[PDB]
């Protein structure tokens, strides 16, 4: 959740204050996947060392 | 937590409104009565050395042209941008050294204290204005600032519609009160970086 | 059967973070050490 | 200047961030950039970082400074329009989401063009992360541009 | 400042229930209680 | 044999390659009929068409 400060100013005598709600924002972070293969033969896997 | 969510928001708006109107405050209306507002147009304000440059002779000249009374009670407050190109002024190691590349901000410039505050200008050329204060020097025990209440927050438990009847919100409701103004536009000098348009 | 909502992408719990994180400058300012603070107790200050 | 690199770029990147997130922040760039950081400085002046017969500094204007060799260093030679050389800001809003480590399984049978067996074997190897800016003013990247 | 997102609405807690409601009629039948079960061992069973 | 569930580790691919998912097999054997068809009476309601 994010936000931003409110806002203020200057009023004289008897003034009527402003609307100053504050404005709200919901940030997002998704989760990817990556991944690798190697594949090798019988052969190769009992002679090689 | 809304409550103290809003109250905190309060707290950095309040902060934003004051750093802001210290520095640059019309005093006109219903504002307080700025620094640099109040320094503008008076004997305070100088020219530098060469149109449209900034040199370290001007950093002399600013704190040069004042009374011995004031300036031995001097402090320095500018932008950060400010000091940066004043850290370039060496080049060969002369007498210009402030400080060297890997260390933080000097505490002392020609042996004052020294204040850093963003809300000055920073820039000339960018800047569409044709006056530039940059530089500000002085004894600032001439700025008074008039404190009467501290921010409070206060609570509304019912608000009404058109046809003044409840329609189910509630209020937040704080004030703040301050004023302030120099009392002696004489010992303070500022630097006036004026681009011809 | 994967992570889409029709597919069983509801029984996924969901996280969130309550802490708050303010996406404003901000000013700071230094006047308030060096100027001269006085208390007012009425209108205007007289001098 | 346009297609140039001069020490004033290090104090533009530098100021034009805000207070609040210049005080706690960290420099991140190739070291060909810090190497040239370090040839700013011929008669002992205002540049001088390291004297040579030393190793790479540890702070950069009273700053932490990390290095990735994944950055673009040099602009003249390389194709590209876009150069993003110097990077400092507040990394404190830089997000990384971890889920699982690497893992490794050994499938014992591989198959073949028509769902036979084809005398194979093989590793299966996967990782899960994510990462994103939730702040975009909290940091001030340089671009060098070499148009024409 | 109300119950829309954008307006304060991303702070209400996401609440879900985790059990599974099952939105099938099924069947009840009883011949598996009367009748008579037998252990077979290849793939016919003769008597 | 009872209700039985076997997982299957690795699925594959088009180019017969592991594509990142895994498989839950489950089957059933069993067999049923009549001995004596002399031991029940069934009613048949029987609609003209």
């Amino acid at each position: 959740v994010s936000s931003a400060a409110v806002q203020w100013s200057w009023d004289a005598e008897f003034e009527e204050v402003s609307d100053d709600s504050p404005e709200f924002g919901q940030p997002e972070i998704p989760v990817k996947k990556a991944q690798g293969f190697v594949p090798i033969s019988i052969e190769a896997l009992q002679d090689e060392a | 937590n809304v409550t103290e969510t809003v109250a905190l928001l309060f707290a950095e708006g309040k902060d934003e409104l004051e750093a802001v109107t210290l520095t640059t405050g019309t005093g006109q209306g219903n504002q307080p009565t700025g620094i640099v507002t109040a320094l503008a147009g008076t004997a305070a304000e100088i020219a530098p050395v060469t149109a449209e440059t900034f040199a370290l002779a001007d950093v002399y000249a600013v704190y040069e042209q004042l009374a011995a009374r004031h300036r031995r009670q001097g402090a320095w407050l500018a932008n950060n941008l400010i000091y940066n190109k004043i850290r370039q002024f060496d080049t060969q190691g002369g007498a210009g050294l402030w400080t060297t590349i890997g260390n933080g901000e000097p505490s002392q410039l020609l042996g004052r204290p020294v204040g850093e505050a963003e809300a000055m200008d920073a820039n000339w050329n960018t800047s569409a204005s044709a006056d530039n204060f940059v530089l500000l020097y002085g004894n600032f025990q001439n700025y008074v600032i008039a404190d009467r209440i501290g921010m409070t927050v206060e609570f509304i438990p019912h608000l009404f519609g058109t046809n003044r009847r409840p329609n189910g919100s509630r209020g937040w409701f704080a004030y703040y009160r301050m004023g302030a103004d120099v009392v002696n536009p004489n010992a303070f000098r500022l630097l006036n970086v004026e681009t011809a348009s | 059967m994967g992570l889409t909502k029709a597919d069983g992408g509801y029984l996924v719990p969901f996280q969130l973070d309550p802490t708050v994180i303010i996406t404003s400058n901000g000013s700071l300012n230094d006047i308030r050490r060096f100027a001269r603070q006085v208390v007012a107790t009425g209108d205007v200050w007289h001098g």
